[PDB]
């Protein structure tokens, strides 16, 4: 995460984007703010005073190299929580129900559903289509390849959320396809 | 077919009977009693009349060499849409004299008109005529206004018999029936709310004189492009002293209340002389309203009023018909209401034309295509298919041609020079990378374009490190 | 005087400037009561190449808005403010407007009067009000109140004018030394710009049956008033053209200025008949009278100011350049979104050194202003616009700064896109619904839509993939 914020994955010039407000100007609407804005907003807004906020957020990076949690709603861009894998899973110890206010209360503080982050990451489902539009095994493979590789790179969470909800991919990756 | 079209219960088929008996149509059986019959049945049962405006052409009224325009007759709404001084008012104004002409018929108001002045002759010609047509209930009834210069009167020549025989048979229904509908001829401009204020509303001449409310009256002071908003309030004040018939103050409130979203409770205050209403459970007055609240305040006051006041003893009185002309229907309104001003008119007053000229493509992305008329070098184009859902920045470069991002601006010119950068062999260029930089902190590192280009960069640097 | 700041401040005050000069003369005034005189003299002598500029203003019960507490840029000379049908772009508008009458009977138009807080305007249930208002001139904050209590209450704020006062002071005092100096444009431009723009009966009417003087003052006659004086600048025509046999290059300034703003207009020339003036339309003379609104209006809001600037100015080279605080309400009026993304950066452009407060109810106004100098008001409080409104498309600008979806809300066109995305990123793609709505989008929208050629791109995906498995 050299360039790379852990809440949403945008590329940067714990590193934090700017939030949709550069530097500090005030008196902004609470509704492009994500990350540590609207953090702040809700910290503000609702007069919560335990800033620790460890324990109720989970990041990507901490998780044990698992993205299951979050589901993709491609008509909007949205990340939304997954009834599967959070209700079969603990983290730091606590009963196995509340994984999921966890993950809830993580999209909510953070606001990781903002129309600018959804919108962003729309497109990279347009860009996934367009591969695979000749129908050609070979590119989407090299698709995939690109898509899979180390360093990871701008919004490497739905980079693997869509190859993970797709037959082709996941086949290809498997074995029972051979191109 | 002449005893095919012989009707007991329609009188647009029991009209060409009247112009049968007679002459110019075959030259057949001429009687005096016949025609009499199917006259007295031209004008008895029109239930359901819809006056509405066939065609117009015109010669050379202001800037026009020649144009024929065919307005809609299934969808209630029609926009003009131009540049600054490309004729779009020229129209209303040539369809303006066309309705000051039919007025003085229904409105027996003399029957004086407005004739084309020498200031709105074509530069450097000698002839204009503004030729209308018009349809009520089927038929066409024409008007042709002639304006001649000495020399050269063998060109044009005015006929206005359309309306001389339409306004007979208006006023035949009116001497059969008093209780009969009649059609409106608003028309309204963009000094439409400069008179709504209630200051020295006691000495005005509007408040001081015994004002008769009938069913001809309703017409005056129409075609100026005015609403008279001390008229109403002298209509209003009888109507909540008087009570002391409540649906026609319920109605005309209750359209009213449906344009503001949040204002109820009109109430007459007889302290110094002034209107009462509620924004949100806050008593308000009309000279501490904003400018746009105003004018759809006079607007729909206006029509209600000119509406009620021609269907006497009706039980929905905002039906009607009429032809009501509305420029520049964007004023003072936030885009938010102006994607809602015109569906809300269609459904409050349903059988009305709306002739419209707009400046906005959020009221444009709400009307189909073949409702749309554009006005460019003199000469009708009409609008690409697509525009009812439109997106605004697709409306705005298919039928408002203007760039959706600024020509002249230094984050345009450097965002295509970006794009020319990328989608080139300099993708990985120093330039290119200063220019992204540049543009990512000002439109934000996440904006939708600058994300596609990042990922076209992404492929290429894949595409030519996989071969190296 | 200590040798350690007073020193440091007369060492910039003898170069020549007016802040330096004026950092010293309210220290001094222990009082010496000449040192005052001398530095009074040497900064009403100093006041040249200043700039006029608002800089904060403070509303407290004006007509709605409970507590606001806005200020304006510096660095740049348009702020533009953005809300819905009502909320507070006109009161403050006009609560600004208060000031300016206040100050504009200071600087030339007779002496100290002005317009106060009418009982209309104080907001509902309450039992005072206040008007706020802080000015910047060469960089020195001028202060002023206006107050207003209901009996019984006279207690809460007292109307104090200790700023415009002394602001007035100095220009007296440099007008007395030079006659010949610039002064602040003050004007106030309503949506009642446009309503006598036409040249009837001028002959008959006033401003021409009654001797008008040209003076440096009175050119701020009618300013804070809303309508232009068309017909006044019309008698200014005549009183030259007519006084050709000065008087050609004053109209060589105002002719050049009016007609960058019109693209194909030339040869403003009088007439000397029933009176009435004629321009050029592409080799078409033809009168104001046969002009359009949206060009009578952009001809009477730009001449006046014109006229304005050149009375003010008394010999400068070039006298459109000075400064002011003009308040053009509702800029987008009459105007086709072809002209309203030009009208600002023109403006800006010919009236360099003049500060512009407008109000837009367009995107295409907005999209060539940064979000810095824009300012949206929602619910009864401001809110900067979100980065990155200078070069972005209007529909963005419409959806995050005006709260308007791209596309319509209710239309049936539009619900139906919204099913068929549904249907289609769902496992009910090629079914016979997600066919006949395709089918329907396809006919309305034409087989080249944007949404609809990359929603095709996705079932051919699915197709791909449910055919090879
Ligand atoms: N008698 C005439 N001779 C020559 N040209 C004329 C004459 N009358 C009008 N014109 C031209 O035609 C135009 C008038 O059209 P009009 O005022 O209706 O424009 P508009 O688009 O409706 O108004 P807006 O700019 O507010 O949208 C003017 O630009 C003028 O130049
Ligand atoms: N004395 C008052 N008491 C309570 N509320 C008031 C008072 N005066 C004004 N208001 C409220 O504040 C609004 C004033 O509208 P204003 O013209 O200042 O805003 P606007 O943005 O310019 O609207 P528009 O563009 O449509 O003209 C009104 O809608 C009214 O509801
Ligand atoms: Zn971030």
């Amino acid at each position: 995460q050299m360039y790379l914020c852990a809440y949403c994955e945008i590329d940067l010039d714990l590193a934090v984007c700017l939030g949709g407000t550069n530097t500090g100007d005030d008196f902004e609407l609470p509704a492009n703010l994500s990350c540590d804005s609207y953090k702040s907003h809700y910290e503000d807004k609702n007069k919560i005073n335990d800033k620790d906020w460890t324990g109720k957020i989970l990041l990507p990076l901490t998780l044990p190299d698992a993205h299951n949690f979050f589901t993709f709603e491609k008509v909007t861009g949205k990340l939304l929580p997954n009834e599967s894998y959070c209700n079969t899973i603990s983290i730091d110890g606590k009963p196995a129900a509340e994984t999921l206010s966890i993950v809830t209360k993580t999209i909510e503080v953070l606001n990781l559903n903002c129309s600018r982050l959804n919108n962003a990451r729309r497109k990279l489902l347009f860009h996934f289509n367009n591969c695979a539009r000749e129908r050609n095994l070979r590119k989407l493979h090299n698709l995939l390849l690109q898509w899979n590789q180390g360093e990871p790179k701008f919004f490497q969470t739905t980079r693997d959320i869509i190859i993970r909800d797709d037959r082709i991919c996941q086949g290809l990756l498997n074995g029972t396809i051979r191109y | 077919k002449l005893i095919k079209k012989s009707e007991s219960g329609d009188f647009a088929s029991s009209y060409q009977l009247y112009k049968v008996f007679g002459s110019k149509e075959y030259g057949v059986e001429p009687d005096e009693k016949m025609s009499d019959y199917f006259k007295e049945l031209s004008a008895k049962q029109l239930e359901g009349g819809q006056l509405r405006v066939a065609d117009i052409h015109l010669e050379n009224y202001k800037g026009f060499e020649s144009l024929i325009m065919d307005f809609s007759m299934k969808k209630n709404s029609t926009i003009l849409v131009g540049n600054n001084g490309c004729g779009k008012s020229t129209i209303l104004d040539a369809i303006q004299k066309g309705l000051t002409h039919l007025s003085s018929r229904l409105s027996t108001r003399s029957h004086n008109g407005d004739g084309i002045e020498k200031h709105e002759l074509r530069k450097g010609q000698n002839y204009a005529s503004i030729a209308i047509n018009y349809d009520y209930m089927g038929i066409r009834f024409p008007m042709i206004i002639a304006t001649t210069e000495p020399g050269y009167e063998d060109r044009a020549k005015s006929n206005y018999s359309g309306i001389n025989e339409l306004g007979s048979i208006f006023k035949t229904a009116h001497s059969i029936n008093p209780n009969v509908s009649f059609p409106l001829i608003a028309m309204y401009t963009v000094e439409r709310a400069n008179d709504v204020s209630t200051r020295d509303i006691e000495n005005s001449e509007e408040i001081k004189e015994a004002q008769i409310w009938d069913k001809f009256k309703a017409y005056n002071k129409s075609l100026t492009g005015k609403a008279d908003f001390k008229l109403f309030f002298r209509w209003f004040k009888e109507l909540i002293e008087i009570e002391n018939n409540s649906k026609t103050l319920h109605t005309v409130e209750d359209a009213m209340y449906s344009f503001l979203p949040g204002f109820s409770n009109l109430k007459l205050q007889r302290a110094p002389l002034d209107l009462i209403v509620d924004k949100n459970n806050v008593s308000l007055s009309v000279l501490q309203l904003s400018q746009g609240e105003k004018t759809i305040l006079a607007l729909i006051a206006d029509i209600a009023r000119r509406l009620t006041l021609l269907n006497p003893n009706s039980v929905n009185p905002l039906d009607g018909t009429g032809i009501v002309l509305i420029a520049a229907i964007d004023l003072h309104l936030h885009p938010s209401w102006q994607q809602n001003i015109i569906p809300r008119l269609e459904k409050t007053f349903k059988n009305i034309q709306f002739i419209v000229t707009t400046h906005s493509p959020q009221v444009c992305h709400t009307i189909d295509s073949q409702n749309i008329w554009l006005l460019k070098n003199g000469q009708k184009f009409k609008a690409p298919k697509g525009v009812r859902g439109a997106i605004s920045s697709w409306v705005l470069e298919n039928l408002f041609e203007v760039a959706q991002r600024p020509p002249e601006d230094k984050y345009t010119k450097l965002l295509q020079e970006y794009k020319n950068l990328v989608f080139s062999e300099k993708y990985a260029s120093e330039d290119a990378r200063k220019l992204g930089a540049t543009l990512s902190q000002h439109f934000g590192p996440d904006d939708e374009t600058l994300v596609e280009l990042k990922l076209e960069i992404e492929k290429r640097i894949w595409e030519d490190d996989f071969e190296k």
